[PDB]
């Protein structure tokens, strides 16, 4: 089989910096009419550029290298952009729930460090979150749902630069 | 009970996609609906009545002949089984040319805005006071729990100021009986606290009950006036012509050097093709 | 009433009855109704006048709206004009078989090279563009532009880019073209559609409050669509003057 | 007549479960026309677009395009606006561009369209005919074939409908000419019970009082 | 099991601000002209009930030939039953009661009724 790569993505791999993280690789099972038990390796690859554009890719195949390569290229096909404060923290408090998992995410002032669970440490270093305290609640037994949940939870927040043109009201003085 | 009923119905129809919010009205529901229309959390409200069970002649709400905005319970409990229909602010603009029922007078913002398809911006409003447990948040604690929850403006009570936000609760440094917490764009909550700092600059040193309370002051119409006079002063700017003309001179420099580089490259191609022509002429 | 008298003077010189032959526009249909037009501040349009004679007296009918549909219709035609003259590509798709010969008439009477037409079934994965078709069957074919082949066979175009991928798909049948709106949303292509009251139209970018129920609306919509696409405005300026 | 109709629309626009603002031009432009207030069974002026061998393409303007079998279509339904059936050399040369007289049986099918068939059901022509003539007794005879005799009268098959003439309004010689066609006159029908009452046109309509 | 939400301009926006890539080409279209996504719910089933129903029920009960006009649906010229009901209703809001209005409507529009019954008898002789 052959995985796809476009033309205009080939200004980006020559463009931004990039890092790659496999989320988890999982072996599923199916007993099938005719020959027996067919398995697929499902692989989940995250890819960011450490400046606030994040990507996820889920891939399914028969063997582990081909599965991780498919999810590797699927993530690099699928990128979404996430606003940060100066590349280290998120704008608001963030709460979200994918499948039924209660993530709770807070901003922290820069130089707090990442106080953060296992895979989400590489995830926040991937997209570029240097200073965030998180906790995940509910059944945390799946890596895939915390990855997808984290992508949507990043996409939830609100940006202040879409106001100053049209609110008549200037937005500055960040002194605590 | 009416505050939690109001904010509960907001939470109801935001998570249910209904863009109209209809309450059993009171003094609180009317006044704080004027508050959230003034800050622009919604775009407007009207009293409505379930007109199918009006009588042969009850009193009936004429919107045109009545003045546009009621301001007391007794005028809104004269009739039989009213409701107050909030016109929820769907996108990141109020549609003053729409004027969704009641709203700001005069349909003129200066520049037209984006046309976003966002659903209903009061997002996951949380009643943090609670009819069993009232909570005072002494204002530094109110700040430190404001970062506990996402972006938006607390609705608070104080006896000398009435139905207030967290912003004038902090800048007048009084404890405030906080009611709930609306979700909001960060730019909006920025605009509320900026304009309330400007209000405290106008209302400086006045006695606290003599403060123009938050129902009495429509924020969006005032900011619309600032926008209108600002675009008026800049259009009738002058130095704006010199600013534009030096922009024109920069652009003219860019396209003059671009055209001269074009003539140079075309002369290069003409000369080298003539050179190949003359060289094939010589070697033949 | 200076505004009312001025509006009457503005409305004095036109055939209002033809516009109100198309836009009076009765019911889309009456069956399992979808999450249809809500009574709101942005295109309310919802009088369900049941109008039947005793099948429960309420079985088959739906909404109407004159002003909104005329406003949305002129709005969508201005939208077609801007995306056209900004050098994009406009696709017109309706897979309802009954109105197909009118689309063939439009496909033969068109003049601008960027308006494209499709009349057959919507294939699965048209806007997926997964395998490189260089654009799918609604894109760049002689079927898409039948006029381009004949206008070049005559050889005279009314005369004084590359990468053919769609820019704005307009949909004139939601019922048999629901996947077209969904696939255009997946390709991030804005859409213009007519509301039918059955399909999920939650992915329409620019809704037009018609209901695929009128040859008269189709004549009105396609007639203004052709009279704005065929002729450049300076020619109208020279034609009037 | 305009202003009173508009104020009637606005007065009935009151007492509705919403405030219903900015929806009264909707009813104004409804009231001029755009839909007729009762639909099922009502005949229309429809426009033929194209005719095939079997299925004819006729406008509705209400759910798009109608479909009628051509073997039901005659020149009788071609509603000219002048009062005459059109002078055409053949009897089914329905040229597209004429106005056609067809009845909506339903406004919507399971299959995307309406029925909209003037079926040329001649029995339904006699149904509308004789129901209108029951009304038109207050404001020319109808042919029938007599078939068999029984108690109280004779059995008449009138125009596809079998009736039974009573003894009081019967002629005498209809006993001795059973089997031939002759004209009769309608009296009334009982639609709840399917009994049709006739008389001989030579028998004078002595007043049967309307027992209701 | 996620939930349907806003569409395409909030979905383009948080990519398009950062310089992800250039937009789908219709951005000027997407910004200069106001939309509405079908924010789909039920604020109330507006079954706004026609006032002409009792008059047309009575007139179709009394003259059933008023089911049998040919009528142009697509031109908004009214039919004969509508001038019946509108004449009765404009006599209603004039101040009289319903039955006297029904009698005056019987006098003032019967002429087209005998014209129509002559036309229907002509069509009857045409069909038979």
């Amino acid at each position: 089989p052959l995985p796809p790569l476009p033309r205009e993505l080939r200004e980006a791999l020559y463009g931004h910096r990039w890092d790659r993280v496999i989320v988890d690789v999982r072996r599923t099972h199916t007993p099938v009419r005719g020959r027996g038990k067919r398995e697929e390796y499902t692989a989940m690859v995250a890819t960011g550029n450490m400046r606030g554009v994040f990507g996820l890719g889920i891939g399914v195949a028969e063997s582990a290298q081909l599965a991780t390569a498919r999810a590797h290229l699927d993530s690099l096909s699928r990128l979404a952009a996430v606003p940060l404060y100066r590349g280290h923290t998120l704008y608001t408090h963030v709460d979200h729930t994918f499948h039924r998992l209660s993530i709770r995410m807070m901003p922290r002032p820069a130089g707090w460090g990442l106080r953060c669970p296992d895979l989400l440490y590489e995830l926040c270093g991937l997209v570029g979150l240097r200073d965030v305290s998180i906790r995940v609640r509910g059944q945390r037994g799946s890596r895939f749902f915390v990855a997808q949940c984290f992508q949507e939870a990043l996409q939830k927040q609100t940006t202040p630069h879409d106001g100053v043109e049209a609110t008549g009201m200037y937005i500055r003085e960040v002194f605590r | 009970n009416n505050s939690c009923t109001f904010f509960g119905s907001i939470k109801r129809d935001v998570v249910n996609g209904v863009p109209f919010c209809l309450l059993r009205p009171s003094r609180l529901a009317l006044d704080m609906a004027k508050v959230v229309r003034n800050l622009g959390i919604v775009d407007g409200f009207e009293v409505v009545q379930r007109r199918s069970r009006l009588g042969a002649h009850d009193f009936v709400w004429l919107p045109e002949q009545q003045p546009q905005e009621p301001e007391h319970l007794y005028d809104t409990s004269l009739f039989r089984q009213r409701l107050i229909r909030l016109h929820l602010r769907t996108d990141l603009f109020s549609r003053l040319p729409g004027a969704p029922g009641s709203g700001a007078g005069g349909p003129q913002p200066a520049s037209a805005q984006l046309a976003p398809a966002v659903g209903l911006l009061p997002l996951s409003v949380k009643n943090i006071s609670k009819a069993s447990q009232p909570v005072l948040m002494y204002p530094r604690q109110l700040e430190e729990a404001a970062a506990r929850l996402p972006a938006g403006v607390f609705m608070c009570y104080h006896p000398q100021l009435g139905l207030i936000t967290d912003a004038m609760a902090q800048q007048y440094d009084v404890p405030a009986l906080v009611a709930a917490h609306v979700g909001l764009p960060l730019s909006q909550a920025a605009a509320i606290r900026g304009a309330l700092r400007v209000k405290a600059a106008e209302e400086a040193g006045k006695e606290l009950r003599h403060v123009t309370q938050l129902k009495d002051w429509n924020m969006m119409e005032l900011l619309r006036q600032r926008m209108v006079e600002r675009r008026a002063a800049l259009e009738a700017g002058g130095e704006v012509a010199a600013r534009l003309q030096e922009l024109r001179e920069a652009g003219l420099r860019l396209r003059d050097e671009a055209s001269d580089r074009v003539t140079s490259a075309l002369n290069v191609a003409q000369d080298l093709e003539d050179g190949a022509l003359a060289w094939q002429l010589v070697h033949s | 009433n200076t505004p009312a008298e001025l509006e009457e003077a503005e409305l004095a010189g036109l055939d209002m009855e033809s516009l109100m032959r198309a836009i009076v526009h009765p019911l889309p249909l009456g069956r399992v109704r979808n999450g249809a037009l809500l009574a709101q501040a942005l295109g309310t349009g919802a009088p369900v006048v049941q109008l039947e004679n005793g099948p429960g007296g309420r079985d088959a009918a739906l909404f109407f709206d004159p002003a909104a549909t005329l406003s949305s219709t002129m709005r969508a035609l201005h939208v077609i004009r801007q995306v056209l003259e900004k050098d994009g590509h406009v696709v017109v798709v309706n897979s309802n078989p009954r109105m197909r010969p009118l689309l063939r008439e439009a496909a033969h009477l068109c003049l601008n090279s960027n308006v494209w037409f499709w009349a057959d079934d919507w294939l699965p994965g048209c806007l997926a563009e997964t395998d490189a078709r260089g654009g799918h069957c609604p894109l760049l074919s002689d079927k898409a532009q039948p006029n381009r082949q004949i206008m070049a066979e005559k050889g005279l175009v009314f005369r004084n880019g590359r990468f053919r991928q769609p820019a704005l798909v307009v949909v004139l049948d939601l019922s048999y073209g629901g996947e077209a709106v969904r696939e255009a949303a997946a390709r991030n292509v804005p859409t213009v559609a007519l509301l039918n009251g059955h399909s999920d139209a939650s992915a329409v970018t620019f809704p037009v409050y018609a209901s695929e129920s009128h040859l008269g609306y189709h004549h009105f919509f396609l007639e203004w669509l052709l009279r704005v696409v065929n002729i450049d405005p300076k020619v109208l300026h020279t034609l009037r003057n | 007549s305009d202003l009173d109709d508009v104020l009637c629309r606005h007065t009935l626009r009151l007492p509705k479960p919403a405030s219903t603002g900015q929806e009264a031009a909707l009813r104004l432009l409804s009231r001029f026309n755009g839909a007729l207030p009762s639909l099922r069974g009502q005949t229309i002026l429809a426009k033929v677009l194209s005719v095939d061998s079997e299925r004819v393409t006729v406008d509705t303007g209400y759910n798009g395009v109608a479909e009628v079998p051509r073997a039901d279509v005659s020149i009788a339904h071609v509603h000219t606006a002048d009062g005459a059936a059109p002078v055409r050399p053949t009897t089914s040369d329905v040229r597209p561009g004429d106005l056609l007289r067809l009845r909506v049986d339903a406004p919507y099918t399971p299959y995307g369209d309406m029925q909209l068939t003037a079926v040329r059901e001649e029995s339904e022509f006699k149904r509308r005919l004789a129901w209108g003539e029951l009304r038109r007794a207050m404001e020319q005879p109808v042919s029938g074939r007599v078939l068999n005799d029984c108690v109280g009268g004779f059995a008449v098959g009138v125009a596809g409908f079998v009736a039974f003439l009573p003894s009081a309004m019967a002629a005498r010689d209809t006993t001795q000419r059973v089997g031939s066609l002759q004209s009769f006159r309608i009296v009334a029908m009982d639609e709840a019970r399917r009994r049709i009452t006739l008389r001989d046109a030579g028998v004078a309509a002595a007043g049967f009082r309307r027992v209701g | 099991r996620p939930t349907r939400r806003a569409n395409l301009v909030a979905k383009l926006m948080r990519d398009l601000e950062s310089g992800h890539f250039a937009a789908p080409k219709a951005l000027d279209v997407l910004t200069q002209y106001r939309t509405e996504q079908l924010s789909y719910s039920l604020t109330g089933i507006p079954r706004v009930t026609l006032p002409e129903k009792p008059l047309i029920r009575a007139f179709l009960q009394k003259y059933p030939e008023a089911r049998a006009e040919p009528v142009a649906l697509d031109s908004f010229t009214p039919p004969l039953a509508r001038q019946f009901a509108q004449r009765q209703l404009q006599l209603m809001q004039a101040g009289a009661a319903r039955e006297q209005a029904f009698t005056q409507a019987e006098q003032e529009l019967a002429g087209r009724l005998q014209a129509l019954r002559s036309r229907l008898l002509g069509s009857a002789a045409t069909a038979l």
